[PDB]
């Protein structure tokens, strides 16, 4: 149930 | 500056249960 | 946390969330000790019995949080890891002895009203505060029962006598651990639980009014079980290792 975090960090 | 919280110690405000800790340090 | 309550905003500005990228999930708690270093339990990263062995690129560190699941825009800061350091003598085979690990962030985090480091104890502070009966505080987003919380939970627990800790389990307890929790007859209760591992057990010094991290949530048998207690990594006993790593690797 976690909210989508910015892809800028996923990279 | 470690261990001094901006929203509490630095403003001289106590959190709702910290007193319980201090009261245990007999 | 079991039988705890919602934390106030900015109550534990050193609380860190270890977040897994894929799937996106909460792995453990952790703590900020400087603008570049995070302290956590080694079992959060490496635990062969469950085939757990994460590397720097598998994780994300989320600092300044309150709500467990929401991306607190403008409040929290998400950081990448540069290097993970696990104690060379971490004992995952038997009793989680020396359950401690350091994580160096890629770039320093900027402090704010919600992000601020906790102090590490000196021998004197450890000597005067780590006493049976004295209470510490544990925080985390872990399970509430052996549903996860909406926001950061907090619970204050008393340090327990070593003999009592020893007599409550079959596990071999070492000098690198201490246990905390209420006795079954004490009435009050509470404990850490799944998801809380790696989090800080802190105490407030009545001498200089600062918060010091005395332990790291390490292990337990169940959550808030009567006659059982939570076990924590004794941070001071491992401080030389911590100092060693930090001054050797920045
Ligand atoms: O999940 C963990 C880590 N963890 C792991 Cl890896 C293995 N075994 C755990 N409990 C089972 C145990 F028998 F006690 C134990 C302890 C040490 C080594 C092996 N085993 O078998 C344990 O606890 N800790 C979270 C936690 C902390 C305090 C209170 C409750 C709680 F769940």
């Amino acid at each position: 149930d976690f909210e989508e975090i910015p892809e800028e960090y996923l990279q | 500056d470690c261990g001094l919280r901006p929203l509490f110690e630095k403003k001289s405000l106590e959190d709702k249960t910290e007193r319980e800790l201090l009261e245990s340090y007999i | 946390i079991v039988e705890g309550s919602d934390a106030e905003i900015g109550m534990s500005p050193w609380q860190v969330m270890l977040f897994r990228k894929s799937p996106q999930e909460l792995l453990c708690g952790a703590s900020l000790i400087s603008d570049r270093w995070v302290l956590t339990a080694a079992h959060c990263l490496l635990y062969p019995p469950w085939d757990k062995n994460f590397t720097e690129n598998d994780l994300l560190v989320r600092i300044g949080k309150h709500s467990r699941t929401r991306y607190e825009r403008n409040i929290e800061k998400i950081s990448m890891l540069e290097k993970i350091y696990i104690h060379p003598r971490y004992n995952w085979r038997e009793n989680l002895d020396r359950d401690i690990a350091l994580m160096k962030l890629k770039k320093p985090v900027a402090f704010s009203d919600y992000i601020h480091p906790v102090c590490l104890p000196d021998r004197e502070t450890a000597a005067s505060l780590l006493q049976a009966g004295y209470k510490g505080r544990v925080t985390g987003w872990g399970n509430l029962k052996e549903g996860q919380p909406s926001v950061l939970q907090v619970v204050n627990l008393p340090i327990v006598e070593r003999p009592v800790c020893k007599d409550s389990t079959r596990i071999r307890i070492t000098d690198n651990m201490f246990c905390a929790g209420y006795k079954p007859d004490e009435g009050k209760r509470g404990d850490a639980c799944e998801g809380d591992s790696g989090g800080p057990f802190v105490m407030k010094s009545p001498f200089n009014n600062r918060w010091y991290q005395m332990g790291i949530v390490s292990w337990g048998e169940g959550c808030d079980r009567d006659g059982k207690y939570g076990f924590y990594t004794h941070v001071f006993r491992l401080k030389k290792w911590i100092q060693k790593v930090i001054d050797q690797f920045g």
